[PDB]
């Protein structure tokens, strides 16, 4: 799986947050990619390993 | 001849709908939008840069 | 033969019902539900992979 | 006692927050497992031990 959101709400919430943020919210969702190679985020300052 | 390529098959949904007993995990993301009738038409992809 | 199999069982209900003075103890969930009525119907588990 | 919840809402509160989920919701209820092994729960990218 990739990386898909429905909104750049989400995507901003869980760049923001890493841990606790919300898979699946009242409408939209977000898929977390599960791959061998692991890219690093570097969306703003923020950085996701 | 050590320098080899790996493929990939990269999987990514697009334009679903969740049940209607809709619920939320993170209090943080707010929408001026009804929460009852939320329906995403597009998908946001992380690119390679 | 020191690559013993051990076994034990596992048990789980499904579709029981709170008491009518109800509570709860975490800040995030918004089930959108009606909180007095509500009931479970159904389980779900975490499949060994 | 196995990993049985009554909504995803439960199963993605334990997931994101181990400590501080609520065990039981007004309706909903979950049980953290107890066995003699000990299983590393994966979901997305985040991991419970």
């Amino acid at each position: 799986p990739a990386l898909s959101a429905s909104s750049r709400a989400l995507i901003d919430e869980f760049m923001s947050v890493k841990q606790t943020h919300a898979p699946i919210h009242y409408g939209h969702y977000i898929i977390e990619e599960v791959a061998p190679v692991r890219r690093i985020l570097k969306f703003g300052n923020k950085v996701v390993f | 001849p050590l320098n080899r390529r790996m493929q990939y098959s990269y999987y990514f949904p697009v334009g679903l709908f969740m049940p209607n007993p809709k619920y939320t995990t993170s209090a943080a993301i707010k929408m001026l939008d009804n929460p009852t009738q939320q329906l995403p038409v597009e998908a946001w992809i992380v690119n390679k840069n």
